[PDB]
Order: structure tokens, then sequence, then C-alpha cells
RNA sequence: AAACUUUCAACAACGGAUCUCUUGGUUCUCGCAUCGAUGAAGAACGCAGCGAAAUGCGAUACGUAAUGUGAAUUGCAGAAUUCCGUGAAUCAUCGAAUCUUUGAACGCACAUUGCGCCCCUUGGUAUUCCAGGGGGCAUGCCUGUUUGAGCGUCAUUU
RNA sequence: GCGUUGGAUUGUUCACCCACUAAUAGGGAACGUGAGCUGGGUUUAGACCGUCGUGAGACAGGUUAGUUUUACCCUACUGAU
RNA sequence: CUCUUAAGGUAGCCAAAUGCCUCGUCAUCUAAUUAGUGACGCGCAUGAAUGGAUUAACGAGAUUCCCACUGUCCCUAUCUACUAUCUAGCGAAACCACAGCCAAGGGAACGGGCUUGGCAGAAUCAGCGGGGAAAGAAGACCCUGUUGAGCUUGACUCUAGU
RNA sequence: CGUGGAGGUCAGUGACGAAGCCUAGACCGUAAGGUCGGGUCGAACGGCCUCUAGUGCAGAUCUUGGUGGUAGUAGCAAAUAUUCAAAUGAGAACUUUGAAGACUGAAGUGGGGAAAGGUUCCACGUCAACAGCAGUUGGACGUGGGUUAGUCGAUCCUAAGAGAUGGGGAAGCUCCGUUUCAAAGGCCUGAUUUUAUGCAGGCCACCAUCGAAAGGGAAUCCGGUUAAGAUUCCGGAACCUGGAUAUGGAUUCUUCACGGUAACGUAACUGAAUGUGGAGACGUCGGCGCGAGCCCUGGGAGGAGUUAUCUUUUCUUCUUAACAGCUUAUCACCCCGGAAUUGGUUUAUCCGGAGAUGGGGUCUUAUGGCUGGAAGAGGCCAGCACCUUUGCUGGCUCCGGUGCGCUUGUGACGGCCCGUGAAAAUCCACAGGAAGGAAUAGUUUUCAUGCCAGGUCGUACUGAUAACCGCAGCAGGUCUCCAAGGUGAACAGCCUCUAGUUGAUAGAAUAAUGUAGAUAAGGGAAGUCGGCAAAAUAGAUCCGUAACUUCGGGAUAAGGAUUGGCUCUAAGGGUCGACGAUCAACUUAGAACUGGUACGGACAAGGGGAAUCUGACUGUCUAAUUAAAACAUAGCAUUGCGAUGGUCAGAAAGUGAUGUUGACGCAAU
RNA sequence: AUGGUGAACUAUGCCUGAAUAGGGUGAAGCCAGAGGAAACUCUGGUGGAGGCUCGUAGCGGUUCUGACGUGCAAAUCGAUCGUCGAAUUUGGGUAUAGGGGCGAAAGACUAAUCGAACCAUCUAGUAGCUGGUUCCUGCCGAAGUUUCCCUCAGGAUAGCAG
RNA sequence: AUAUUGGCGAGAGACCGAUAGCGAACAAGUACAGUGAUGGAAAGAUGAAAAGAACUUUGAAAAGAGAGUGAAAAAGUACGU
């Protein structure tokens, strides 16, 4: 055993989908995501994991508000209308 | 499992909807370096891992 | 180089007691006004087996003195206690088997069980099957009672500490050979994961002080100092003496 | 012979997955899941089964009239007849003994 | 003598080197200072006439509004060509909005699209049950408000 | 030129004895010969004993258990076109 | 009678899974026994819960003998299926300095090549296990390294705890 | 000498062809190299003087990529097996249909599920790749269709446990702890109805939450229907929960019912706080009783097969759900009565003056019976019409028997423990008597009927020699339910029915050597380290059985005999009224006869004995070279410890394990 | 070394479920009979005990040192075997995490990883040791010796060389 | 005044020129592997313009042979050399 016959007993997921990052790293029994650290308030990251930081950092998504913050700064956070 | 959570069924639905070849009117667009669906999945070759 | 088994027992992961089937903690009544000044009468409703325990328990129901309701208590049954028997607990209860009395209120030579170490701790001494405490005297000034414990030790206890008249039921239990690894198995299945025991001398040096060697042998004295540290205290910890006990006990 | 299947997704022979085999009007054999059998209500004094009281699973007693759950006596579907009679006799005799104890105490002083 | 083996050449293969390209990288310099409980970064799921992705977006869903430009978009289809016009556009700009489910994530939970409570309102006779719509209910801390507790304690009646 | 054996004990080489025989000669060939075998021994890891060592452990000391892989190529050889 | 120790191995047991000498000696077992068994014991170096001696039962434990039984053997033969074989289709891998006939010589002291001889004729198929000091793996033994690690101990230096 | 880039220069070369590449063509240089011609090609590039470097490859078991010989070679050989014809198609060993031969043989190659997968399900189109041959086929490719719930699950409960808060620790990420050193509370209502709230009357709190698709748990069945869904859809028939509710009934003039000696009965028949009790709720084995389904079987009413001959014959249909009404047990209980000549009684020895036997009753309703549901359904037939939807039309669907049978449910018991074999949600009942209650009338949604609503998510399919994991369509691994006939002790082996499959690349030969299966004269372990391997033995009945022994064993010791078929004989029973009548199933024993002396006829199935070493035994481990004498074990002994403790955790803690513990205990040997 | 991730394999405890033909033997208790002065004994039944036994499903893994050993397979296949009703087998839930766990103890197991897992970083760790080290021609051209070194496979030093 | 391998916006280079340069010039932190932490590629070039080969013929078809487009098919998307 311990090889092919023992691989046949693999039908119980140690991890399922994480609510916060969706990576299937949420340890079922520990109730903790091994990737993002959910449900801790901080997002798990390490400086030895530079590649992982790069994988999950700002700009890897759509940025959805922050992509416009820069234009709004450029225009000085104006509030009115363009006034034809 | 035939007794599945809604989350699992929803991911299954997304996978079914995106399990399709490249739309053939793409490859007619002006520049179109896209030749085929390079993200095509199949249940016999690569597991979704949920 | 490895953490030994007696060290691993303290973490209490697989070494916790198997308490699922137990009836509850076996305790006297809370030491209240009724027992401090008079007595209170309860009734024995059940004498029941407790998992992992040799002595049977007695479920004794008292009336609540301050609220209309019943208070069930889990006593350790003394030998001769029967269901439907009226148990009396307090300073003024009678010297009858099963009654709970302060140690001061019983004459010298009385046999009590489930004796409190301090008044109100609800029972600490002579709780195992067949065991009992013997009142060997009183010191009325500086009110105290001198008692003989099952181990033969003489102890001075407050004269307000309570005990149950009689001997814990279930005695003679260890007189029957277990006769079987299976019976030892079922005994400890309901107590804790302490069985079976591999001899340390049958292990490797990494696992135990006694491990290793081209023959199985301790190699050094098995009598270990009291000042030894965890991982060293295997064998006969702080042994005053070794060898077959020849002669009499009860030193002076 | 006709072999049957479980009708719920539970495939295991657990206490809540007991089946009988019934023949239907369609002429075929079929598994029928059977509920766990009821235990007779029992006396609170002696533990014997209470006569006259219906034996149902706990929540079915709410779907049944008072007659099925009681007996016309001083402790209904709670204590048996002999236990109630013993309670009557004990109460009466002990109250009488209490009166005579009070009189003895009042006349020994 | 063929066949076969080997060598070379031509043509054909195999393969993708070389050469030439380059909306990419890399390094240097200069300027600026702007994420988030007004919900950020990140995630899930959706959204197009015909899209799987990338990109964009959120049930107002490859977008709505506003402004500018001034006739497109384009793979097909459709629309339109008033287009001398408050007006095309997968345009630019962007100050108004929308912004599913989430997430520090905030009613309680979450391996559940699980379970409450309060207010307004609608329907089913309906304060109480069920349902629909809308709006809310986290924690710590600060200032203040109100209601309180303590023979901690003051005064007055006593 | 020709033959030079069958056995008891032993992993044994060696030895020793029984016995037949014409005779039971000595040797080599990578102490011929393990992709020919076998694996009893030795010589991993398990275990026991004795002596030694405070100990972990040592022992041409004893004891028991312990995976023996590949040829379809070239040659050689055997046959065959 | 000496020397001598804390005590000097007691009851038992033994060439025993512990005995070097050793295949010990005697007996038995056999035609023959370094095996087995029973005895003997100044026992290299047996021995008392580091348990001694023994034990019915049990044992995929080690061992000897006997009966039965047989292809284990004398001494081999034969049969069946599936291969191997040939074909249609399909179609890898190990390995590969270049390669592939010997004898001797010398040579890094055992050559496929070098020297001197023997020789030597296309292209091949099935087998085969002499050779390729064949393949598999930067030898695990041994040694070296001012390279480690597991483990131990009044090694050096410390440390949790107490 | 050569290479990438840089400053200068040759107003250098070039789409009339730069660079690159190929070229047994030419020239120069000792060489590194340079130059030219020809072919190919398409956009840039060079000489010289200098500058600069990521500047020159044969190696590094070098890196990446590509390619060979090996080589059309090794091989595609486990799971018994295929064959004929037709159809389709360009093409058929492999597809489809039919025919045949087989297998799985109910512990399946069948029918379903859990985990996992995720569309693999189904239809249509369709074969470039994949299915290590093939392919027209497919779990492939392309396009679509498909999963319907108040009752099945999740959802709810708690389990081992996880884990906020209050607090404490920690520099801190965070840790401890889970009711604790906390001001931790809402749900009820007199009054208030300046408003059913605040003030203001009074009753209950040692406490979040998560944790089971096998534990607990409200309630649904049958028939039909799809290409693919079904306890979900349709038809019919029920039920539960929450709510609203009006009638009828019941009750009240003695207000909150009557009856029975009683056990208790019923259509109802008030009941707050508070308390108590019950159910939920529980091990395992053994025999016995009973039920259900299945098995076997008789008659009869249908259909099919065989029919040279025989067979009143062989096969097959004959069914009845949830739910409802009436009725129905073992046990238990009540009344009468008073028992030794002790009786009753189980397979199993328990019970009786603490009241047996007996007579008469009460009860639980598992379960069975009848009726309703419901024959109108389903099933089996027959007679007609048919360009179709398909139409119909009738008939029968009945009555029994049997049991150490099988599966399962269950009851009353019995054995076992130093083991005595969950919890909570939830539901009910009782005690209590708060309060509320009638007379041109009050009371009663635990009686009947009636009205409304029951959300959300899952639901297809496989579940494996191809849908999971093992790199794959891998002889491996992966939890569970149902389970026919014969032989037989048997869920063994072997054959068969229903169902399913006929899938493993094939064809032709039959050398060596193999793998697997066998046989062998005479000898019988001489082989070999060694009886390795193989053989021999084997079932059942009867006889017989030693040493030794812990008296239990050893033991199937050893060692013998018998066994088929057939025709009989005897014994062992039920029910009913010393016997008679009727009915029924096997087990045992014996006899005669018989035969190529065969007969547990295949299958299945111990070799035995005398001893020694060693471990007592059963048990356990080196998954993947060691199963042992090693570990464990019961037994024995020693050690520590009386809780402000022993032993052991933690960085620390107002922190832990033992400990729901207490020396007959825990801890260490 | 630092910081993280794993108990889907497996080790052990706990919680909750599930699974295990047919035979042999025949313990207590009980019934009847016989014997005895008594103490008590004997016989036949009944019964159905046991970490009993033969042997299925299971679970395991002895031997063939069989098959295969470029495999069906990074542990399988066949036969033969141990065991088969309790220290049993097993699902799910749950706990224990790396000098840590867990261990009926083999240094075993802790996801093909174990005498200290896996992942990333420190890190291009150091190496007196092994391998490699890329164009031409021309001229000159060695040393394996001295002394010292924790030195003896290395260096410094002098010498030889440009 | 000083720092700035992040963010936003710019200008540059004796830098690299698709095995180079960031891992990623391209639907690159993508596909894919792992339970997980993490690991992590390969992959640019027809032509000026699709003018992407109408039509005929052989073939079941794929395709072939012609014809044709194009400066070139010694550019046919299996595309510069
Ligand atoms: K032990
Ligand atoms: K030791
Ligand atoms: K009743
Ligand atoms: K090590
Ligand atoms: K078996
Ligand atoms: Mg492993
Ligand atoms: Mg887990
Ligand atoms: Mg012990
Ligand atoms: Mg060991
Ligand atoms: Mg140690
Ligand atoms: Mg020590
Ligand atoms: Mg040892
Ligand atoms: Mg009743
Ligand atoms: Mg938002
Ligand atoms: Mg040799
Ligand atoms: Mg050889
Ligand atoms: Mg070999
Ligand atoms: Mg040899
Ligand atoms: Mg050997
Ligand atoms: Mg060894
Ligand atoms: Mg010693
Ligand atoms: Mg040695
Ligand atoms: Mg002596
Ligand atoms: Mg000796
Ligand atoms: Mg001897
Ligand atoms: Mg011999
Ligand atoms: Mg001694
Ligand atoms: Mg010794
Ligand atoms: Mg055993
Ligand atoms: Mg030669
Ligand atoms: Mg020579
Ligand atoms: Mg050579
Ligand atoms: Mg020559
Ligand atoms: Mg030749
Ligand atoms: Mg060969
Ligand atoms: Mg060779
Ligand atoms: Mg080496
Ligand atoms: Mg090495
Ligand atoms: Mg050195
Ligand atoms: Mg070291
Ligand atoms: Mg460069
Ligand atoms: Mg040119
Ligand atoms: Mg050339
Ligand atoms: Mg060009
Ligand atoms: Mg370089
Ligand atoms: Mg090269
Ligand atoms: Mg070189
Ligand atoms: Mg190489
Ligand atoms: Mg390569
Ligand atoms: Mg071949
Ligand atoms: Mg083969
Ligand atoms: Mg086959
Ligand atoms: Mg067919
Ligand atoms: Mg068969
Ligand atoms: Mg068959
Ligand atoms: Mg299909
Ligand atoms: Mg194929
Ligand atoms: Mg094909
Ligand atoms: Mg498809
Ligand atoms: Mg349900
Ligand atoms: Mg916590
Ligand atoms: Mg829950
Ligand atoms: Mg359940
Ligand atoms: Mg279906
Ligand atoms: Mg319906
Ligand atoms: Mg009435
Ligand atoms: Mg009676
Ligand atoms: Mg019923
Ligand atoms: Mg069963
Ligand atoms: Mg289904
Ligand atoms: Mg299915
Ligand atoms: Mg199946
Ligand atoms: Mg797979
Ligand atoms: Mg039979
Ligand atoms: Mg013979
Ligand atoms: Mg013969
Ligand atoms: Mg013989
Ligand atoms: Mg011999
Ligand atoms: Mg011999
Ligand atoms: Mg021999
Ligand atoms: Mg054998
Ligand atoms: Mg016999
Ligand atoms: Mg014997
Ligand atoms: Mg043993
Ligand atoms: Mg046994
Ligand atoms: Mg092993
Ligand atoms: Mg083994
Ligand atoms: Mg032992
Ligand atoms: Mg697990
Ligand atoms: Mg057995
Ligand atoms: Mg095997
Ligand atoms: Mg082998
Ligand atoms: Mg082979
Ligand atoms: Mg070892
Ligand atoms: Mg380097
Ligand atoms: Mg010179
Ligand atoms: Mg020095
Ligand atoms: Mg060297
Ligand atoms: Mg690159
Ligand atoms: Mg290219
Ligand atoms: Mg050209
Ligand atoms: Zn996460
Ligand atoms: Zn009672």
């Amino acid at each position: 055993g311990k090889g092919t016959p023992s691989f046949g007993k693999r039908h119980n997921k140690s991890h399922t989908l994480c609510n916060r990052c969706g990576r299937r790293s949420f340890h079922v029994q520990k109730k903790t995501c091994s990737s993002c650290g959910y449900p801790a308030a901080k997002t798990r990251s390490y400086n030895w994991g530079a590649k992982a930081k790069r994988r999950h950092t700002t700009g890897t998504g759509r940025m959805r508000y922050l992509k416009h913050v820069s234009r709004r700064f450029k225009n000085g956070f104006q509030t009115g209308s363009a006034s034809k | 499992a035939a007794q599945k959570s809604f989350r699992i069924k929803q991911k299954m639905a997304k996978a079914k909807k995106q399990n399709r070849p490249l739309p053939q009117w793409i490859r007619l667009r002006t520049n179109n370096t896209i030749r085929y669906n390079a993200k095509r999945r199949n249940w016999r070759r690569t597991k979704m891992n949920i | 180089g490895r953490v030994i088994r007696n060290q691993r027992k303290g973490a209490g992961s697989i070494f916790t007691s198997h308490t699922r089937l137990r009836q509850g903690a076996a305790k006297l009544r809370t030491l209240d006004y009724a027992e401090r000044h008079g007595y209170i009468r309860g009734i024995v409703k059940q004498i029941v087996h407790d998992s992992g325990r040799g002595a049977p328990l007695a479920k004794v129901v008292f009336r609540d003195p301050y609220k209309y309701r019943l208070r069930e208590e889990i006593f350790i049954a003394n030998e001769g206690v029967h269901t439907g028997q009226f148990i009396y607990a307090g300073k003024k209860a009678s010297l009858n088997v099963g009654n709970v009395l302060p140690l001061g209120s019983v004459p010298e030579g009385t046999i009590v069980s489930n004796v409190e170490e301090k008044p109100g701790d609800r029972g600490a001494l002579a709780r195992a099957s067949g065991n009992y405490v013997i009142i060997i005297g009183h010191n009325p000034d500086e009110n105290k009672t001198r008692v003989r414990l099952p181990s033969g030790a003489k102890k001075v206890i407050s004269s307000d500490a309570r005990g149950v008249i009689g001997v814990i039921a279930g005695g003679g239990r260890v007189d029957k050979p277990l006769l079987k690894a299976g019976r030892a198995f079922h005994k400890y299945r309901l107590k804790r994961n302490s069985w079976p025991k591999t001899r340390g001398v049958a292990m490797n040096p990494v696992d135990h002080p006694h491990g290793g060697g081209n023959h199985q042998h301790i190699g050094k004295a098995s009598t270990i100092s009291r000042g030894a540290v965890s991982g060293q205290k295997a064998g006969l910890i702080a042994a005053r003496r070794t060898g077959l006990l020849r002669g009499s006990q009860k030193t002076q | 012979a006709q072999r049957v299947t479980f009708r719920r997704r539970n495939p295991y022979n657990t206490r809540s997955n007991k089946i009988k085999v019934v023949k239907t009007p369609g002429g075929i054999l079929r598994a029928q899941h059977v509920k766990k059998l009821a235990t007779r209500p029992k006396c609170g004094d002696c533990g014997s089964a209470l006569q006259g009281i219906s034996t149902l699973r706990p929540r079915q007693y709410a779907t049944v009239s008072k007659t099925h759950k009681t007996v016309s006596r001083a402790y209904g579907g709670s204590r048996c007849a002999n236990c109630v009679k013993e309670r009557i006799i004990r109460a009466f005799l002990i109250e009488e003994q209490k009166i005579v104890k009070k009189v003895v105490k009042e006349q020994t002083e």
C-alpha cells in the first residue's frame, strides 16, 4: 500500500471554497483559509511570499473605484457639472 | 454528489456555460490573433477542483 | 531526542478522560444553612453504575429549602444504601449508614466515606470502591478531627468537613483477576488512553531514557531524583527505597 | 424474486432507515420506509407501562384527543393505578401518624 | 550486376536556426501625492443581436447621465445617413447616477444562496399568522442627550 | 586417447566416514561459470543471548527473519534462408 | 593452607538461540551424522522479576527423526491453453565516443582498434546467454574532508524547568 | 582574426535586390579568417580610423528545443467466446437488428444509493483528433433538451468537539477560557389606556453561536406519464404544521361530563404560574414465539411450450398502497377466591399468603382480519376496425395448504461485563388551583365538519475491469441496501431463472525456451541448506483413541469400517369426537435386491506421529525485502502522591491534561 | 535558520453509524433417575458459555523466495496461507502538527516524502573536493624541491618561468 | 535641502531583440500541477491589400490535378527567411 491502492481512498476534501478569495483553500475543520487567512480581518501575506503577494495584490482585479481615484485627483475632486 | 450546495451548483453552471468552442465570427475580426478557445475544459481531462 | 510518552500525556489531546457515559460529578450537597445547623432529608431514587468508576452512585433527591422544586444529588453509594432509603445530611443527622455528618459530630472509630478535605468542597477522600476514612480522634479546641485515610496516612481535617457514614460500595473489586487483555481494554476504554503500555526499555533511545542498547536494559539507576526535569522522570521517581518490601509499614 | 431499493437517499441500514416490503396494487414489490416504533408511556413511580394510554412517537401525542393520553384517576397518564393507591395509603397513614405524634409530644410535657 | 551501406549535390521533407523586424522588457532621470465604514483592495456570479476569453460593466450590467468633438461602428446582422444636427461613435472627457452577492464587512450565521428582530406600508377578516415592497438592528472609543444604579455621598423634610 | 562415482553430517571450500568401482588423480579457464540458477553462508535495516561498554553501542562470537532486475542491439555460438 | 572481596555465582541449568578450544566426551539415532536427542561439566563468557528452572494448550516461529506420500531426484518423457513464431493494423523504451572476428605481444600489468600473425564475400531469420571488464545508480563497504546528521555520556559551553 | 553595440569617415552597398541561407565552383592568408561566382531571398548592410562589451564552444551525467539508430523492433497473450445473416455505410471482425452459442449465477457482470465527479444523462448531427486494431459506434466532436416537493433531504437539535462575548495574558500577529470574579433578561400584565406604555403591580436566568445529507426529527401513498424528471409532474386518495374561524355536537338549574367494585371506558368533557413525570433514549449474543415479503405447493379461470411416444403435463397471470373505521395480541393489571397431597409453567426454572392455579374482566394495537381507499387501478386474455389520432368491445382477475425454510421486523425471556452500552431540540401527561365562567341563557377550537398558506437550496446521471482517486478508458483502491431454483450444513463450490453482458486488437500456424494447468513404469527424498514445490489426507455415520495435562484439554489424537441406486420395514406428530375420524413434514434406524466392488463418483474437502529450542495463550508492528523468539497481554513487583499534591502541559495567564478523578485512585517503571 | 501548509494516506484517542454463512466442542444454571447412615456421590437429559474451534463474507499477508519485474500495478497478480464475534472490521464527524504529533515500539507512521514532513525565503548558503572553462599564429618556457602551517588532496615561502 | 525596486504622469539609453529582455511582447500570474502553503509554462512575423484560390476535373471524403489571385503560392493561414 501507501501508493496506488492508498490513493484510492481520497474522497474527502480537506479544503473547500473560501468565501473571501474563492481559491478552495478554506480548511473545513480549521475553518480558516490557507491562502488569504479568512476569517481573520487581515489578508494573509508574507514577505517571503513575494510571488504570492504579486498574485493577489492591488491591480490584479478591476480596482473598480481606485482606477478612477487618479482621474478624480487630476480634476481636483470637483463636484458640480460640466455646464455646457 | 447529487446533494450539492448552491455554491457548487453555481460554479458548475458557470463551467457548463463556458464549455464551448470559440465563436466562429471571431477569427473574422480585423486583427484577431485569437485562433481557438485555449481555456476549454473537459470532465475527462482536467478536474475543476471545485 | 524526542518528547516521551509521559510528557505527551500533559497536553491532553488523546489522553483526556472518556466522560461521555458518566452520570455526573459525584458530590455531596452544597454545604448550606440546613446542613450547617440541622439536617435535611433526601430519598435515594436510584443506585446506578457509573462508567469508568468501580463504586456505584446513588441519586439522592432533596427538597429545595428556598424554592419549591427538587434537587437531585449524585452521591457515591455506601454499602447497604438502598433505593427508597431516607438519607439525612447535616449537623443533627443520626449516626446511620448513608447519612452525611460533620466529622466532629461522629464518635471516635466511626467509618465515613466521601470525606471533605475542607468544609464545603463536597467530597475528596475515600471515594473509590471499598475505601473508607476512620475517625481516630477529635481536637475540640482548635476544632479538628484526626482521621486515618485509605493509604494509611493520618490527616487533620476541620471538624466541619462532612463525610458519609459507611464504606464505599463495590469493595473487593480488585480481588478478581482481569484474566484478559480484552478485559483490561474494556476497563480503560471508559477511563482514559493509558493502556496498553510499551516498556521504555523496548523502545529506541530517542523515545525514552530506557531505550536502546544491544540488550534491553535500563543502563543507569531507575531511581530518578525528585529534582529531575520532564523527560527524565521515567522509572521510580524519588524512590526512598527499592526491592521487595520486607517487614512492616506505618513508620513513626 | 423482485428486489427492492431504498426510497430515500440514505443507503445505510440505520435506525431511521428501516424498510418493510409491500406489494402494491401494481402487482410489484416495493420498499416502504417504516417509522421507529413507539414506546409505551411509563409510570413515574415504578417504571411499568401505563395502562390505557396510547403509545405514539412524542409529537404524535399533540395530534390526539385527551382521552388517548390520560386515565380518569388522580394521576391520569402519569402514575399507574397501584402506585397511586400506594400514594393514597401512604399520605393518609402518615398524616394520621403526624397527628398522633403531635398529640404524644403535647402530652409528654 | 542489383539490393543494401556510406559520401556529395539538386529537388522534396523534418525542424524552426539564421537574418531582418518589435504596440514588450530593463535601466536612468524628471514631476506629482490621490485607497477604505460616503464600504477599499480582493473575490464570486452575472451583463452584448450573434462572446469562450481578455477588456469593460452591475438587474440602469461591453453600460445610464453630463460635457467635448462632429459622422460614425464594422466580423456579420441591424439601424442610420435629419445626419446645416441638443448629434454617430467599441470616440474622447467625466463633475451626476447605477453599482448583484461579497469582502476590514457590520442583525446572527455561512461547507447553509440558513435563521431572526424592529419600523413604515400592501394583500390575505388580521397588532399577534403568512406573504410582497421600502427602511433599519456589529464592536471599541469620544463629545453630548436621556433614563438609571450604588447608605460612595451632601443638603432638606424628618 | 579415455574415464575418474553414489551417499550420511556441514552453507561450506575443506574435512570426515559409509559404499561401489578399473580408478574414485591434482589443477586452470576473471580463486571459469548469479541479465545461467539457487541464496544455505557472508554482508544493510527486525530480534535474542553471552562477554564488553556508565551509555549510545561493539564483537573473524553464537542464533532466527530478511525483494537476486533488463537482452529485442553487436559479436560469438547453435541452427535457418 | 594460604592470598583475597562489597559479596566471591546460591537454588537451579548447560557445548543450550549463551562453550573459544570444538565437529568437546560418552550414549542413542544411521551403512555412514560438523545435524537431532539424552547425559557429563573448573561453565572463554550459564544463573535467578537485567528474572532462574519448568510447563498443559496454543504457533504461516527455529529444528531432528519416523509413517504416509509423491517427477525433489535416478531420468527423463508426454499432453493442453496462452505466448513466443508469421501476417494486417498499431507501435514504444533501455542504451549508443566511434564501433563490432580472433591468437599472442606489449601496453594503465585481462584489446574491438595498436604490433605481428590467423584470416576475410552481399543481404539476412529464429534462438542464445561466452563477451561487449553490457545496462540500471557521481560505491551504500574502506579511506580522505579541518563536510554533516541521528543517538549517548560528569566531553566543552550553555539552557527551559526546578 | 572574428561578433553585438558606439563616435568619425568612405557625400560606401542596396528593391536594377541589403542581410541571411545553400553551393566535392574560383581566389587570397601559415592560420584565425577574408573575397568572388551561381542558386534562394526580400530591406537593410558594409570597408577603414577609433570606442565599448552580456564578444568566439565539442565536451560541463551542461540548459532549452529538435532529431536519430535501436525499429516497423519489444510488444498490443489475466478476467472461458464467439459464430451466421441482413441493414447501414465509400469502407464493417468490432455499428444496428435478427438467429445461435456462452457467461455473470442474487456475497451478480442485476436494481439503487453515500463520497467524489459535474452534464459524463437524453436527442439530433457527426468521425480531423481520442477510444495503444478498427469504427459508420462512443463517456469523443458540434448543437440543443433535460433535474418540478408543505410530506424526500438540507434547513432544526445536540455529540466528540469548534468558538465570540465578560475578563485575563501577549511587544504583537493573537492566546486562554465557554459560564467563567459581568449591572449579561424578555414575556407577561393590574393599571396606564395624557399611548395598552415610560413611570408604574407582580412571575421566571448560573447564558452566544457553530458542529451529523448514516445519530435525534411534524407530516404521502398508489396508478399513470418522459427521448431524458418523479414518493417532486398528472389523476385520485391522505396527512402534518401555522393560522383564521362558524356551525353542529358536548357541558351548565348540583356550572367546569358521565359510566365501571376495579383494572379502566368515551366524541367532547375549563385550567395560569410553578413543579414533577414520561416519551425522544439507546449494548451485544443465544434459543423460542409471532408477523411481513420471498421460497415451496393443491384446485380452478386464462395465455404460451412439448407432444414419434409419455407427461390431468412444463412455463407464466391471478395484485391491492399511504391513510381511515371496526376488530385483533404477548406482557401487564383488576374483581372473586384462598392454595401442602404444593400447584402453575418455559426449549431454556421461574412464579405464588407481598395471594398461585382457577373463573370472570381491563389494557397497549407491534401485528394480523374485515370494510372503506378500490377496481374505476394494475395484470392476464379474447373478439373486432385501422390513410391516422388509434379506437374500442367484452371476460377473468378466485379459493386454499405447508414449514428447525430464507430475508427482515418484532415480543417475552436468558447469558455477559472491574465494559452495564449518547445528548439535546421537541412533544405529551400529571400535581396545582390563578383566573374565567350559565338561565328570553352562558361555557367548550385536546369532539366533528368547514376556510387559507406552507418559503429557500438540492433533485439529471455514473458510483466504477471506462463517469471517483491512482499522470490513463490503469487486473489497484473506494462506504452501504435488496437478493430466486437445484445440489449441499451452507451467502462454499458447480449448474440454472429474472436482469445484464457477450467488452478486452485480430487472422494463420503449433519450433525451441517459457507462463499456467496435468500425467507418469520401477524406486520413494537417494534431490536439496532444507520435502522448496507437489503428492498424499479430506465430507458424513459408526467404532476406536496414547503420552502428557493447569483436569478445562490433548482429540478429527493415532487407527479402522461404511457410503450409489432401487424395493421395502420401523419409530418419532397435528386437529377433532381406551379408541375412532381426519390431516401433515422431515429426520433417524434397519432389511432385501442390484452393478465391471461402484458409490462425500464432478464439486467440495485435515496428512499424521515421536521429540527439542522458544514465546504462555487470543492479539500487534517494520504500507513497499524482516510477522519473529520482537511488541502487547493478563499475572507479579517496585515507585511517587492526601489536592496549598504526584505526573505532565503552556511564551504568559484570573491558563491547562489526569480530573465528571481521590489510594480498590491517578501517575512512573 | 525564519515564517508558513498539511491527520483526503497513515498513527492514536473520542463522537455517531454500519458489517460478520454454515459447522465442531459443549461451561454454568435447571430437570429426572440411581446410590449413601451421613457427608455427599454417580447416570441420562436440558441448556448454550468461551478475547474456544473448522470454515465463508471480511480483515491480514506465510510460502512458492511462483507470475510480473521497460509490469495491469512506483507493491499488483495466482496459488498456498493467518484470522474470522470482539484487544474484530469499517464509513463519516472530531482532536493531536514538525524537534512537534502519534506509536500493542519497527525509528514505525505523520498525503509514493521520515534516524525529524511539505512549502517559501535567508540563498547564487560554504566547499582545501569533482566536472567544464569558447579564436589563430609567433617568441620564451616550468615544477612536483626548501622552510613554516590543526599541514599530509590545501596554502604561505624560497626556488624554477615570463 | 534628504529617501523612494510602490502608486500616478512624463522624458530618455553606446541596454535586450522572442531560448534574449520581467515569469509573462500573445485571452500571463494565463493554461496546467498540488489537499494545501505554493509551483507555474509554452506561445510574436502570409501578403501592400484576402486579392484567403471563382470555375473544371478525379476522389465517399480529406485532398490531388488544372484554372486562377498575387510582385512572388520557391508567400496557401501546416503561411517572411
Ligand atoms: K508492557
Ligand atoms: K537502554
Ligand atoms: K385512556
Ligand atoms: K539523520
Ligand atoms: K477469507
Ligand atoms: Mg508515507
Ligand atoms: Mg480532516
Ligand atoms: Mg502493566
Ligand atoms: Mg526495537
Ligand atoms: Mg535520551
Ligand atoms: Mg539517564
Ligand atoms: Mg535488540
Ligand atoms: Mg385508551
Ligand atoms: Mg458596492
Ligand atoms: Mg570466480
Ligand atoms: Mg555471467
Ligand atoms: Mg543475478
Ligand atoms: Mg557465484
Ligand atoms: Mg540467507
Ligand atoms: Mg541484521
Ligand atoms: Mg553492563
Ligand atoms: Mg563484523
Ligand atoms: Mg554452581
Ligand atoms: Mg556449558
Ligand atoms: Mg545437548
Ligand atoms: Mg539427516
Ligand atoms: Mg535477586
Ligand atoms: Mg544474563
Ligand atoms: Mg497468532
Ligand atoms: Mg584477443
Ligand atoms: Mg601480459
Ligand atoms: Mg572495447
Ligand atoms: Mg592486422
Ligand atoms: Mg561479411
Ligand atoms: Mg536471453
Ligand atoms: Mg554476455
Ligand atoms: Mg564517487
Ligand atoms: Mg554517492
Ligand atoms: Mg587536513
Ligand atoms: Mg554535528
Ligand atoms: Mg550586446
Ligand atoms: Mg542577396
Ligand atoms: Mg555542403
Ligand atoms: Mg518586407
Ligand atoms: Mg558570454
Ligand atoms: Mg554544441
Ligand atoms: Mg573543450
Ligand atoms: Mg548531454
Ligand atoms: Mg535533450
Ligand atoms: Mg512483434
Ligand atoms: Mg505479454
Ligand atoms: Mg481473455
Ligand atoms: Mg448482436
Ligand atoms: Mg464460474
Ligand atoms: Mg453459469
Ligand atoms: Mg449517452
Ligand atoms: Mg486506435
Ligand atoms: Mg481510425
Ligand atoms: Mg456531447
Ligand atoms: Mg422529512
Ligand atoms: Mg478562543
Ligand atoms: Mg446546527
Ligand atoms: Mg438522520
Ligand atoms: Mg430516472
Ligand atoms: Mg399531486
Ligand atoms: Mg358525554
Ligand atoms: Mg392470576
Ligand atoms: Mg400499524
Ligand atoms: Mg442483515
Ligand atoms: Mg435520480
Ligand atoms: Mg442512478
Ligand atoms: Mg452498481
Ligand atoms: Mg480518472
Ligand atoms: Mg437440502
Ligand atoms: Mg513414478
Ligand atoms: Mg507406480
Ligand atoms: Mg513407500
Ligand atoms: Mg540427502
Ligand atoms: Mg547430495
Ligand atoms: Mg544437510
Ligand atoms: Mg509445501
Ligand atoms: Mg481421525
Ligand atoms: Mg499430539
Ligand atoms: Mg506468541
Ligand atoms: Mg479465535
Ligand atoms: Mg515490509
Ligand atoms: Mg512479510
Ligand atoms: Mg516480550
Ligand atoms: Mg481521517
Ligand atoms: Mg480459527
Ligand atoms: Mg498476494
Ligand atoms: Mg518472487
Ligand atoms: Mg520479463
Ligand atoms: Mg534498530
Ligand atoms: Mg557560483
Ligand atoms: Mg625553447
Ligand atoms: Mg598550530
Ligand atoms: Mg584530484
Ligand atoms: Mg521570454
Ligand atoms: Mg516564424
Ligand atoms: Mg519572393
Ligand atoms: Zn481565502
Ligand atoms: Zn407505577
